[PDB]
């Protein structure tokens, strides 16, 4: 919820950015808590049809 | 300590924000040992000692 | 009241009643910030402004 939140923040200023400058994500630990879970739910799906 | 560690003297406005101001040695007179001898304090009498 | 003081001069005097709820404002209408995202100043703003 703070990485959504970041997120979020950082798309308000994006607009006002100067000529080029640009938003790189080169290191941010929260796709592995999402994706890893978002695993877990289709094993839990995958379990049931099983 | 000023010449060679950098004092914040007061802050300025920059484009509308209040940043810091510094006072620091130019990097070339600042970068040997030998360099200490050519910075000079004013005595009280007005002449400069090494 | 606010009739009356339609005939003073140099004075916008006007009366109004409190809202329901003195903890908050008006609560009618809408309230909109104009920002100044890229450090133009006051005098850019009040022109965006105007």
């Amino acid at each position: 919820d703070t990485a959504a939140a970041i997120r979020a923040e950082l798309a308000k200023m994006e607009p006002f950015f100067p000529s080029g400058l640009k938003i790189v994500y080169p290191y941010d630990t929260t796709p592995f808590v999402k994706i890893s879970i978002h695993e877990v739910v289709k094993t839990l799906v995958e379990a049931i049809i099983l | 300590g000023a010449a060679w560690g950098g004092s914040y003297v007061n802050d300025f406005i920059d484009r509308g924000r209040v940043k810091k101001v510094y006072v620091m040695s130019e990097a070339k007179y600042r970068m040997l040992p030998d360099d200490i001898g050519d910075w000079y304090v004013r005595a009280a009498d007005g002449q400069m000692v090494p | 009241a606010t009739r009356a003081f339609s005939q003073i001069k140099d004075a916008m005097v006007f009366a109004f009643n409190l809202p329901a709820i003195v903890e908050l404002g008006t609560a009618t209408g809408f309230d909109f910030e104009l920002i100044d995202q890229a450090g133009l100043g006051h005098e850019k703003l009040t022109q965006a402004r105007n």
